[PDB]
């Protein structure tokens, strides 16, 4: 038997439930009115000051998101290597208890930045909440049922994001062109990952009017490296997608895609390589006398 | 009409599935039956346009008419011939060029860019999707020259595929055109479609996501308080303001900050706003608007700040918008506490006839040039004091260095300023130097004034 | 780079507070719900259309089988072991002959549409395992099993005049669950996205309400 | 001069698509001339002749045919080679007999090809039929056969391969577009000539 | 004109070459690599390079007709990426709001100029 629907299952029921739970509060809240500063504001308060890197424990809580996110990307990059769904022991396998501590934290940092959040529905359809959804339940489902499937884990990649805003959080990126460069390069990136993982999973498992008997056994660098020339638009051809599914995210990827490789790979380039070529200062030779010479210099 | 053209193409879209040619029951055939009623739809609706035409011969040479030429005609003769070819009917895809204008005349489109991205859009599609059906139909019925011996088996779908390949310049290989006119029909379509393709995915691109990141209003909270401030924002102007109105040398204030500006921030003023994230918000709006001005909840604001731009070219015309900015804000809320910068002091007094300005509830115009020359005079009656004012409002913390240097005895001065604060009972009943000499050292505070409302330095008989 | 330098770059009542915001993105999400349920209908539609028609126009029949015997032919199947690492092995070619119920004629069987498609010459392949004996072994099995069946139970089978025109086949090669999951699941989308604009909607108006209360 | 009203626009639309009509006609004309070419000369080339069979004979050895059935399933199945060899009107010496220039080549090696239907004793059978019903045709009649002693220098077929029609209809209808083209430019012309007369006359 | 011009001039006489070189091989291989293209499909082999689309059906496969694509890819390519879009825009300069108005007898017109906005 197979349980690929139990894990995706898990971020639907996980993202709607919510959203119809905070819909259905808001509904009832001014129904009451039919029948008809405090701790919230203080605590509300602490955790938007931990969520920033105010504190030193919210400088830690920050480094340790930064650093937590490639972890999971890491562990996904491992598992990428593996069959589509298998059996594995919780008690013996180290990945899986470290991704059990990882989406423990990222849980907990979820928490944090939902209490923090001025409007929750506004919070809850923000896009790293939305990647919280749809990559930490599937872990839960995992280990609780002692079996995985690779699944929706190339959405760990758009954790890149928020590496920006956590590193203007730590007073690390000040200047305009250093946080427009690692804008773009995270954008790019995670882009390019993420859009990479879903043809991936898409190629690996065929058609369903097909009876999955047309799929394609891609590598998830083979995959990377798909993207990378259909983004460029050079098209070798060595390999390509096969599927119809497969086409049908080509086809929509080749709009977006090329537009972004088009736009950020010259604007990437053109903000790295700014230096200073006349820099330095002299020095100055024992014996020999020098002269400086300013103003009108043509 | 706007339905029916969409009803069409995805009829178009099923009978691409089938043979190219074949006999078929009108009487039991629902989609024919369909297709049947569309096609009089759309002869009734020629025969309106027609009716309605100014020239005639403009209107038979109109491409709509042209496309009702092309895909009217042949479904009647299917339906008196009982068989279907699959022949032009990729052309019903042009319909989708008169959405735009169809939306238009519903008065739906307005706007200048919603009507160019329907526009870009509705363009695009329906000439990827005739130039699919064409390169569809010319590659599954081969060359005459070759007999049609030479036909490739291409479904509808894989031309779509193999047309988006083409326009964004990819070109896998994987699916091509093999027969003369596939090739010929190619050589013409790479000429065009990658033009349209460069110029209109990136416009298209731009027209969307045109939104607006500082938008919504700010949300008060009970039992704190929120400063609203506007005028000239930059990047060093709310650096140095968010220096000294949060200094830890102030008590435990917890006063939101809430600018209000036109202009988007620039991303250094937008990393100086995530360094202070839970103490300060802006919101994009103009000052002169009463939406913004409520938005920003300027009714329930404990002040008003506007900052002036002590750098402008024209005084005048600064002190004239700064002018108007106190009017608007006053005008949409009169008992709301004004604290502005004013260059001259002409325009001040301009400024002093609003109505609403009331210097008694706490509207300060803190005049740049009067305070500056009154500063000055009171360094010709002693040396220095411009200096000794000066540092007594900036907020400096203490500072303290090994080396014996004049900065280090200056710093040490530097670390106080004025403050104001209530005293107490133990010190009612006696004379002011009597309480400075007992605050001076015991308590280490010295006393300027007290609250015959403000008297500066009161003698020993008060 | 598409563009050469951008081809040379010279040719290229608001009463309501903060809560707007998000359920006007709440109104985005229900919206593209709606529309990529309706989207995703259409093009599993036209995905399942072909299969769907050719799975229909077979009908069900009651068969027996004429004779069991073998052409003399060998054929090959692809053995397996593991990353990629494949040869072939030859099998004996059975044919079977079978009684119809629409064309009461000769028809050739064949255990299902794969079969059929990968070796339309015969009508039963083993699974490939290693050696030939093995292969020759399971055919000689399955002829034996199949050889005595005569007119013992009219096994029902699968045919179509139409393109299957002297071909029979044991099973659908269509799982039915597969197309209700393909159908399903985006209807759920579209029903999510509708009860999203109903909730926000009803939302939205109620504090409109609860306001001019105060 | 500008005594038309609107019809103007009407009628140097009508001009543009007279032209445009022209202009197609005489470039599909050219198309397809140079697509026709090849297969005209390879045709024309081929002189009409009177034959007879010399002999009717198998050369044991077997070929694959492919046989179809639905969508894509196709498999192979053999069929025996007959040769025939034929007395010849350009050359007077052996050639060897190809039904048409499709089976010369699809199987070069081989006389005739059976329409593959599904088991090998169909094809044997057809071939048998086909080598019975050739074998005893012995002067019985001399047949028209083609043969091109320039690229068929040792082989002959039984029929011409190029059909007229096609040809007639490929050079046939870009005429008519050009002739409709030319009526639509002189009407317009006509038509917008005679407008300035009967307004004159008012 | 000028652009039509040397755009379709190029065009043809760099596929006439291609043409030469890939049916007449390489000296040192002896003539033996010799590809058989037609001249229309050179054409089309060259349009294909030219816009960059690169399907890879129909390639150069002698040592010179490589060299002579690569030569051909330096210029073939930016007179391509600069002359269709200025042709493209050169034609359908068309003024839109042409023609002139048509009375109709039993009613009235008015003409409205000046400042329209
Ligand atoms: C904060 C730092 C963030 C950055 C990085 C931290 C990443 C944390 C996880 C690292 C893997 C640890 C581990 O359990 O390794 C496993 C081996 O696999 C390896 O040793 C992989 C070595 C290749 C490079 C990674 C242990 O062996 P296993 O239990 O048999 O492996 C199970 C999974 N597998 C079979 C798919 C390999
Ligand atoms: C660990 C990452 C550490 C980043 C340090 C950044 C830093 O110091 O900024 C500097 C380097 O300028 C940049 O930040 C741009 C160079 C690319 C940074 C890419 C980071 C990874 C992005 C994700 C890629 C995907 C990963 C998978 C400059 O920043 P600044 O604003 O000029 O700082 C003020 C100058 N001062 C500090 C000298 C006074
Ligand atoms: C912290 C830094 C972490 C390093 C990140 C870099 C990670 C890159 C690591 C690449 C691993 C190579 C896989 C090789 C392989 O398994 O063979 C496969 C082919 O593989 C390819 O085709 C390689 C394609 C290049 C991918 C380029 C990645 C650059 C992404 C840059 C951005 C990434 C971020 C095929 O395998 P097989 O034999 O057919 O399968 C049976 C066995
Ligand atoms: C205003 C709304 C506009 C939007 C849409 C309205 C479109 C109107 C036509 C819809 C098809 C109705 C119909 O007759 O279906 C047919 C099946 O085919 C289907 O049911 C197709 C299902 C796939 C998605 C379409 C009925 O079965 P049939 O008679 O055997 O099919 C004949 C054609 N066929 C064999 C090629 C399938
Ligand atoms: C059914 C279609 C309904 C379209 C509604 C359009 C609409 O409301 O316009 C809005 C959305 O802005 C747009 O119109 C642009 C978004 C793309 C529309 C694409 C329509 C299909 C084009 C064919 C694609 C191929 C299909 C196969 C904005 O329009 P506006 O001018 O800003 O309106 C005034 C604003 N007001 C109404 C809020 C006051
Ligand atoms: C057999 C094969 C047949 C296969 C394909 C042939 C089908 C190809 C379709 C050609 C039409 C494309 C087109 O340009 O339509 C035009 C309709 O014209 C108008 O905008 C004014 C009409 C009112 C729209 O384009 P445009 O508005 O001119 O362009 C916008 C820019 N302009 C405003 C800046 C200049
Ligand atoms: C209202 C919305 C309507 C939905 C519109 C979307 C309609 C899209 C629907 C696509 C249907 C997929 C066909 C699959 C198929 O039959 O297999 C074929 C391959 O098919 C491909 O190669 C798929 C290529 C992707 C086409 C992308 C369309 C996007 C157009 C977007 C603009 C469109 C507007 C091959 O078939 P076969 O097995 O070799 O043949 C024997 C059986
Ligand atoms: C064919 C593909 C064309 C894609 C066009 C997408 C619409 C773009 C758009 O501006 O619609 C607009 C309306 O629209 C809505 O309110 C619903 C948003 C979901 C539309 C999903 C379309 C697929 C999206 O809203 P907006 O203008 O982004 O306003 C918020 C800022
Ligand atoms: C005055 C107007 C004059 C008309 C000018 C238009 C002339 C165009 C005429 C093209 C003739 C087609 C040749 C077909 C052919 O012989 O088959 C060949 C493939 O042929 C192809 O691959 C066709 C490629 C399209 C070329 C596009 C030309 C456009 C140039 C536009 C500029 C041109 C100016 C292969 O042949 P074969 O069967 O392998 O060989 C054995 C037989
Ligand atoms: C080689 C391909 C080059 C294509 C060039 C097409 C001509 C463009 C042109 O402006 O001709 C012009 C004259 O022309 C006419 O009066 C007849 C119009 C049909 C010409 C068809 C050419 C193919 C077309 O007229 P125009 O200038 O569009 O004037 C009306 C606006
Ligand atoms: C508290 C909320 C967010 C939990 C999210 C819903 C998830 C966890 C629910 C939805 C459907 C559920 C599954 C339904 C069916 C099975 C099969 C059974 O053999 C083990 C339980 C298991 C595997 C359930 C596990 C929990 C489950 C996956
Ligand atoms: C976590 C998921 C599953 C459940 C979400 C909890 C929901 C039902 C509850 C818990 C606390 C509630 C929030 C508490 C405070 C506010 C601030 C108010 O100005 C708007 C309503 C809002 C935002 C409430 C909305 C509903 C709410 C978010
Ligand atoms: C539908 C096809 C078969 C025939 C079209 C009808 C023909 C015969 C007739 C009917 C109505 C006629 C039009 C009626 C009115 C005008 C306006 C006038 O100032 C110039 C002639 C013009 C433009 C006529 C042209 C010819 C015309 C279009
Ligand atoms: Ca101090
Ligand atoms: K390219
Ligand atoms: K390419
Ligand atoms: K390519
Ligand atoms: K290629
Ligand atoms: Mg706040």
């Amino acid at each position: 038997q197979r349980m690929w629907w139990a894990f995706l299952a898990s971020s639907m029921v996980t993202f709607f439930g919510g959203l119809f739970i905070i819909l259905l509060w808001r509904t009832l809240k001014y129904l009451w009115t039919v029948c008809c500063v405090g701790w919230m504001t203080s605590v509300k308060d602490w955790a938007g000051v931990m969520i920033s890197a105010q504190t030193l424990t919210g400088r830690v809580l920050v480094v340790l998101v930064f650093a937590l996110s490639i972890g999971a990307l890491v562990i996904y990059f491992i598992d990428s290597s593996n069959p589509i769904e298998s059996c594995q022991n919780f008690y013996k396998d180290f990945t899986l208890q470290i991704d059990m501590a990882f989406n423990v934290f990222f849980l907990l940092y979820f928490g944090l930045r939902f209490i923090a959040a001025n409007d929750k529905l506004w919070f809850w359809l923000e896009v790293n909440s939305v990647v919280d959804f749809f990559t930490v339940p599937p872990v839960f489902v995992s280990v609780y049922l002692n079996r995985s499937w690779l699944g929706l884990r190339f959405l760990r990649a758009l954790r890149l994001i928020q590496f920006s805003e956590i590193l203007q959080f730590l007073n690390i990126l000040k200047t305009s062109n250093s946080i427009k460069l690692v804008n773009l390069l995270s954008i790019f990136i995670s882009t390019w990952l993420t859009a990479a993982g879903f043809i991936h999973l898409v190629e690996n498992s065929g058609d369903p009017w097909e009876n999955f008997q047309n799929n394609q056994a891609l590598t998830y660098w083979e995959c990377v490296y798909l993207l990378m020339v259909t983004m460029s638009t050079v098209g070798y051809g060595d390999v390509y997608a096969k599927t119809t599914l497969g086409r049908l995210f080509m086809v929509f990827f080749i709009l977006g895609g090329l537009a972004m490789f088009a736009s950020y790979v010259p604007e990437i380039i053109e903000l790295i390589g700014n230096r200073k070529k006349y820099g330095g200062s002299y020095s100055a030779v024992s014996g020999r006398k020098h002269i400086v010479v300013c103003g009108h210099i043509t | 009409v706007f339905a029916l053209s969409i009803g069409a193409l995805v009829i178009y879209f099923i009978d691409s599935s089938n043979p190219i040619e074949s006999c078929q029951n009108f009487y039991k055939d629902f989609t024919l039956q369909i297709d049947m009623a569309f096609n009089v739809f759309f002869l009734l609706y020629f025969g309106l346009r027609f009716i309605a035409a100014n020239d005639k011969l403009w209107f038979w040479l109109e491409v709509n008419s042209v496309v009702d030429f092309f895909t009217v005609p042949p479904v009647f003769v299917s339906v008196y011939l009982n068989r279907s070819w699959l022949g032009l009917r990729f052309l019903r895809a042009l319909r989708l060029i008169q959405f735009s204008e169809i939306l238009q005349f519903l008065n739906i489109l307005k706007t200048s860019n919603s009507i160019k991205l329907v526009n870009l859009l509705s363009i695009f599609i329906s000439t990827w999707l005739t130039a699919a059906g064409f390169i569809h139909l010319v590659e599954n019925s081969g060359d005459p020259w070759e007999n049609f011996q030479n036909n490739q088996a291409l479904t509808y779908w894989e031309c779509v595929y193999l047309l988006m390949v083409t326009m964004s310049t990819v070109g896998y290989g994987d699916v091509y055109a093999k027969t003369t006119l596939g090739r010929l029909f190619m050589v013409f379509f790479i000429l065009g479609g990658l033009a349209m393709f460069a110029s209109y995915v990136p416009e298209i691109i731009e027209l969307i996501g045109n939104r607006k990141k500082y938008g919504g209003s700010y949300s008060a909270v009970s039992g704190r308080k929120h400063i609203v401030v506007c005028g000239h924002i930059t990047l060093e102007s709310v650096s140095n303001f968010l220096k000294d109105f949060l200094h830890k040398d102030r008590d435990d204030v917890n006063v939101e900050i809430v600018f209000l500006h036109n202009i988007s921030p620039n991303l250094e003023l937008e990393a100086l706003f995530k360094r202070h994230f839970t103490q300060v918000e802006f919101y994009q709006g103009s000052v002169l608007n009463p939406h913004d001005l409520a938005r920003v909840k300027i009714e329930s604001a404990d002040a008003c700040l506007i900052l002036a731009n002590k750098y402008c070219a024209d005084p005048d015309a600064e002190d004239a918008s700064n002018i108007m900015r106190v009017i608007s804000i006053k005008n949409y809320h009169p008992k709301i506490r004004i604290i502005t910068q004013m260059l001259q002091y002409h325009n001040k007094a301009h400024l002093l006839n609003i109505p609403s300005w009331n210097w008694k509830e706490g509207d300060d115009a803190i005049c740049l040039a009067e305070l500056k020359l009154g500063f000055i005079a009171q360094s010709c009656l002693a040396q220095g004091l411009s200096t000794m004012l000066a540092n007594l409002f900036s907020m400096r913390s203490f500072i303290k260095i090994e080396e014996d240097t004049w900065q280090k005895y200056y710093l040490e001065g530097v670390s106080n300023e004025m403050y104001t604060e209530y005293l107490s009972s133990a010190f009612v009943g006696l004379s002011f130097p009597t309480v400075c000499e007992l605050c001076f050292v015991k308590l280490k505070l010295l006393m300027i004034a007290i609250e015959s409302r403000i008297l500066i330095n009161p003698g020993n008989h008060l | 780079f598409i563009w050469t330098s951008g081809r040379t770059s010279s040719s290229y009542r608001k009463t309501v507070t903060a809560l707007k915001a998000g359920e006007d993105k709440s109104i985005r999400l229900g919206l593209f719900l709606i529309i990529s349920g309706v989207v995703s209908l259409f093009i599993f539609g036209f995905c399942w259309l072909s299969p769907a028609l050719q799975d229909l126009q077979a009908t069900e029949a009651n068969c027996t089988v004429l004779s069991v015997q073998q052409i003399g032919e060998v054929f090959e199947c692809t053995f397996t072991c593991g990353a990629d690492c494949r040869g072939t092995s030859q099998y004996p070619c059975v044919q079977v002959y079978v009684n119809n119920s629409e064309s009461n004629s000769r028809a050739l069987l064949h255990s299902d549409e794969h079969q059929l498609l990968t070796n339309p010459k015969c009508s039963y392949i083993p699974p490939c395992k290693r050696e030939n004996q093995k292969n020759l072994e399971s055919v000689m099995n399955w002829q034996q099993y199949w050889k005595d069946e005569i007119g013992s139970q009219p096994f029902t089978c699968y045919f179509n005049q139409h393109q299957r025109p002297d071909d029979v086949l044991l099973h659908r090669t269509h799982d039915e669950i597969v197309l209700l999951h393909c159908f399903l699941w985006p209807l759920v989308t579209f029903v999510v996205g509708v009860l999203i604009v109903v909730l926000t909607i009803c939302a939205k108006s109620l504090a409109v309400k609860a306001e001019a209360m105060k």
